[PDB]
């Protein structure tokens, strides 16, 4: 439909529309015009991904201003959703405009999801992809061939043909998903991937992922290109914090800094082969380094530095070299031995636990290193391995996570905190000592976004409560309301259950796993639901350790030959691959009929952006409270830092950092209103945090489902999924859950 | 065959084991047999490829395969790949030349 | 075994001293014993 | 090598409390149960086979980094460090004339380290600390 707001025009794809829509483009476009950010919270049961096309769509197309947008989703998976609703929304448009307006709209991704060469698309991890990439696309193997033709060195004929064209005329004006992207470069042998980064100033809507966003490793270069007046779309940021401080966050082990001598003395090694035969580059660098340039401007925009910036682009020295490290050989040494000090450093028997400012002290008293001089550690190893000729940097891979924790270390003091473990793993015959560098401070790394950009809006899902993010994240909202569906009919039943039919108490605490009597308990539920549960049936585990000791204990009990006799079952694998496929099966296995089962993880791949609308999910059952290991040392010294600074409990944070997770599987089987499903929480946990689920699903959650039994479970389940078989009356949704043209008019006139 | 863990303790056939090696050379033939291009929309290997270049935390013992006291898996993780396989094989066989 | 482990090698033996060694008859004949089940 | 004394071969399965001690003027691996018996009493050779640098016992010190090469460039740059010592402040804030005087620092290290001019060098090193 074509409805109208105070003064934007905007156009439904659909010819009907849900109150909740109309009120949540409504809000939104009272944030836009007003400015500043605000947190939405909608029902996953109503269209959210088509109601923020359509009306953002609307608002860079109407106003003057022309602002673009940028939609930021948490997987890839979301990105190619997002982009087919994207091309859906533009076709009507199309088709009642007339015209085909002037529009560009592009995903973006790794080269290992757009690679389409036959011979560098074929491997198994995304770092070799870079660097065989960047050796045909860094430009050595044109300028080498330029000189001499006979070299072996070869090209990449999808980058070289679009030298032919301008970047104007990569793609035909429209949007371009993943799918349409590759079989149209395909026809024309052309790299996705360089074609997309290369227009990004000139899309009028972005979609990438938060990795491209809030780390400083990739997002600086696609940044740098985007507009600073855009809107800004949080899809799904409930679970915004951990990509943040995985982003400032780093790991070493006994074998990396074992690999990383390796590379050191590969390093010296090559020098001297250099400095034997061509030593002009080192001179010619020396020169360049002394008048105080950096990487940016002697690298070219065609290269890409080997060590990826791992701080933010404020926080790095403008100054030059501070002259310790602006000689190869004098690097190397300085590289060499801080190598060795945090050798030195593995060898401690009991954890500690320090800020970085103690640690440089120690550097500085054992070692004589100073703290600008590791701050540049990133960025003179990419000047050097840049000028050494490294065709093959295979050796050098290892130096990387150095130079990384070298220029974090000595950048940031307040937030961050270094983790030394003897034990990687407690159960060990030998002990593995890790060093890790953990961030605490979780707003700065998203810092920089909400000052950038004016506007911003946070949308999920279960995104509740919404007044935590804000003290959790240093930033203020102009508003903050999360929306109730208006269901004529129920259509989906939340259940707790606390005990099993035996009226035993059934919990999944990892110290009580191996106990016949849960495990029992629990398989029990798993049957009887199996027994009701027409075609699909999605189970959630806490962690996926305590999905492989459960399993396992199924198998020897014999639950699992039960369970087979109905459904096919399909179990998450760590390989992502495998895990692929297995919901291939799945969903291949619902829609035939069959029947099938899926047991996955809360905090998994899958509850990540799968969804199981319709067929594919009918019945949820979360199996404990997917709670995190409280035994760990960087989540206890995370909660510390919370609670000094934000003044936030530990338990407080722990019940929402869980129930996060819970509902977030919660909101993964609603698609629309005709579309229902069973929720049930296992465990007697869960009776007391009804106040802490979503708005909407706690309104749906009754007080007499707030402690039940397993064979009370059932009977409810079965008179439900019997009650929901009947034909729905139309008078009963037609303008009280769905509303047409002539109704949203009669609402916008009493509003009025 | 039946998805349980073998134990060392106790030995069963000493013909019928003779084939156990080729059944490891049958798992590997099969699931070549299972494995093609999935779509982008239920693509989880693009997920953790989006960002080649991660580096945070990595994910504590409850989040990893179990493994023994010597460090090596415990095999509970191979009877999951097997009823996956199994499952995967039953849904192939319906999509044959009939 | 003790001077060993005074000295820190490990003895691979203890002292001997530790060991520690530690009304109706006619049914006569027709009734068989199911003491235990 | 690994963890037997180069002289004696005390292994430490054998003898857990052996105590490893090196040497600045040549860094050699050595036992204290060595150490005490070659030099109580007096100054003597290494032991080494195509060592003849004298040595006394009360130079000998513990290792602190596995790797000797390292060693020695970190002790030549304590002791450099204890004679060429400024900081940004001593030059008013020039860091082209400060960055200047580390590189020379280093170079002055790094010629230490693979003796390129010990004779010429050394000589300097006494100059300036006077002054
Ligand atoms: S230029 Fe594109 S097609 Fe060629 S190797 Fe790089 S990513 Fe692959
Ligand atoms: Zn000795
Ligand atoms: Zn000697």
């Amino acid at each position: 439909m074509k409805f109208y707001i105070d003064d934007l025009p905007v156009l439904f794809p659909y010819p009907k529309i849900y109150p909740e829509q109309y009120n949540y483009m409504c809000d939104i476009k009272k944030t836009l015009d007003v400015g500043g950010n605000s947190i939405l919270e909608m029902p996953s049961g109503t269209g959210k991904t088509v109601s923020l096309l359509s009306l953002t769509i609307a608002y860079q197309m109407h106003y003057p201003e022309h602002r673009k947008i940028i939609y930021c989703s948490r997987t890839m998976s979301e990105i190619e959703k997002a982009l087919v609703e994207l091309e859906n929304l533009m076709d009507y448009r199309t088709k009642e405009l007339g015209y085909q307006e002037d529009f560009r709209g592009l995903g973006l991704t790794s080269r290992k999801n757009l690679c389409l060469h036959p011979e560098v698309s074929k491997e198994r991890k995304g770092t070799v992809v870079d660097e065989k990439c960047r050796r045909m696309t860094n430009g050595q193997a044109k300028r080498k061939l330029e000189e001499d033709p006979e070299a072996n060195v070869e090209l990449c004929e999808y980058h070289e043909n679009l030298y032919n064209i301008e970047v104007e005329d990569y793609l035909p004006k429209g949007v371009f998903s993943f799918e349409k992207l590759l079989k149209y470069c395909e026809e024309k042998t052309l790299c996705p991937y360089f074609i997309v980064r290369r227009m990004i100033s000139l899309c009028n809507i972005i979609i990438y992922s938060y990795h491209y966003l809030l780390d400083p490793k990739i997002a600086e270069r696609v940044s740098n290109e985007v507009s600073k007046d855009s809107i800004v779309i949080f899809d799904e940021a409930h679970n915004i914090d951990n990509v943040c401080i995985e982003s400032l966050s780093l790991d070493l082990t006994t074998d990396a800094l074992r690999r990383a001598t390796r590379g050191a003395n590969a390093l010296d090694e090559r020098i001297s082969e250099v400095r034997k035969v061509d030593s002009q580059k080192l001179q010619d660098e020396y020169e360049k380094l002394v008048q105080g340039l950096h990487s940016a401007d002697i690298l070219t925009d065609q290269e890409e530095p080997f060590v990826e910036t791992p701080v933010l682009p404020q926080d790095l020295l403008t100054e030059a070299i501070p002259g310790n490290i602006r000689r190869a050989e004098h690097f190397v040494s300085f590289l060499k031995r801080l190598i060795e000090y945090l050798k030195t450093r593995m060898k401690v028997l009991h954890v500690i636990s320090e800020t970085p400012k103690s640690f440089l002290q120690h550097l500085k008293q054992l070692t004589f290193i100073e703290r600008k001089p590791l701050r540049f550690c990133s960025e003179r190893l990419s000047l050097l391995v840049r000028t050494l000729e490294v065709t093959e940097v295979e050796d050098f891979t290892a130096l990387k996570d150095i130079a990384t924790f070298a220029t974090l270390i000595s950048t940031y003091e307040e937030g961050f905190l270094l983790i030394i473990e003897p034990y990687e793993i407690e159960n060990a015959a030998v002990p593995n000592p890790i060093m890790r560098f953990t961030c605490l401070d979780a707003s700065i790394a998203i810092k920089p976004v909400f000052e950038r950009f004016s506007s911003v809006i946070i949308t999920s899902g279960t995104i509740s409560p919404l007044d935590m993010y804000p003290r959790m994240l240093n930033f203020k909202t102009v508003l903050q309301k999360s929306y109730a569906m208006t269901l004529a009919k129920k259509s989906f039943l939340p259940m707790i259950i606390t005990k099993g039919s035996d009226q035993v108490a059934i919990s999944s605490r990892f110290e009580i796993r191996n106990d016949p009597s849960i495990v029992r308990n629990y398989g029990s539920m798993l049957v009887e639901f199996a027994k009701i549960t027409p075609d699909g049936m999605v189970v959630f585990f806490p962690s996926y350790l305590y999905m492989e000791s459960i399993v396992s204990m199924w198998q020897t009990m014999g639950i699992l030959d039960e369970v087979w006799k109905h459904k096919l079952i399909l179990v998450e694998t760590p390989d992502a691959q495998e895990t692929s496929l297995a919901l291939e099966t799945y969903r291949k296995a619902c829609s035939n009929g069959r029947g099938a089962i899926l047991l996955s993880v809360a905090r998994g791949k899958v509850s990540e952006g799968i969804d199981f609308d319709h067929q594919y999910g009918r019945t949820v059952l979360m199996i404990g409270i997917p709670f995190q290991y409280t035994e760990s040392r960087i989540l206890k010294a995370r909660l510390e830092f919370m609670r000094e600074n934000y003044r936030i409990r530990e338990n407080d944070f722990l019940s929402f950092d869980a129930m996060r997770h819970a509902a977030q599987c919660l909101g993964r089987v609603l698609r629309g209103k005709d579309d229902y499903g069973v929720m049930v929480l296992a465990d007697r946990r869960f009776s007391r945090k009804r106040s802490q689920l979503p708005k909407w699903i706690a309104q749906g959650l009754s007080d007499a489902d707030l402690n039940l039994s397993t064979d009370m479970a059932i009977s409810n389940t079965k008179q439900f999924l019997r009650t929901m078989a009947q034909p729905t009356d139309p008078k009963d949704q037609e303008g009280v859950s769905v509303w047409s043209y002539e109704d949203l008019i009669k609402h916008q006139n009493s509003r009025k | 065959l039946r998805g349980e863990k073998i134990m060392q303790n106790d030995r069963g056939d000493v013909i019928i084991d003779r084939y156990l090696t080729l059944d490891q050379e049958f798992d590997r033939k099969d699931d070549d047999m299972l494995l093609h291009p999935v779509k982008k929309i239920i693509d989880l290997d693009g997920n953790i490829q989006d960002d080649p270049v991660v580096r945070g935390n990595r994910p504590d013992f409850t989040m990893q395969p179990g493994v023994d006291i010597n460090g090596n898996s415990d095999g509970t993780v191979d009877i999951l790949k097997g009823m996956n396989r199994l499952s995967e094989k039953m849904i192939m066989a319906l999509k044959n030349e009939y | 075994p003790r001077k060993l482990q005074d000295l820190g090698l490990k003895p691979a033996s203890v002292d001997p001293a530790t060991i520690k060694r530690q009304t109706n008859t006619h049914m006569t004949g027709i009734l068989k014993d199911y003491s235990h089940r | 090598n690994k963890d037997m004394c180069p002289i004696c071969k005390t292994d430490r399965y054998l003898s857990p409390d052996v105590k490893f001690l090196v040497n600045p003027e040549c860094y050699h691996r050595i036992c204290e149960s060595c150490v005490d018996r070659i030099f109580s009493l007096g100054p003597a050779q290494c032991p080494y086979k195509g060592c003849d640098k004298i040595l006394r016992k009360n130079k000998f010190k513990t290792q602190i980094f596995d790797d000797v090469e390292v060693e020695k460039e970190v002790d030549i740059r304590k002791r450099v460090f204890n004679v060429f010592n400024k900081t940004i402040d001593d030059f008013n804030g020039d860091l082209v004339e400060y960055n200047k005087y580390l590189e020379e620092v280093e170079d002055i290290i790094y010629k230490l380290d693979h003796g390129i001019d010990v004779a010429k060098t050394e000589e300097k090193l006494r100059t300036y600390e006077e002054l």
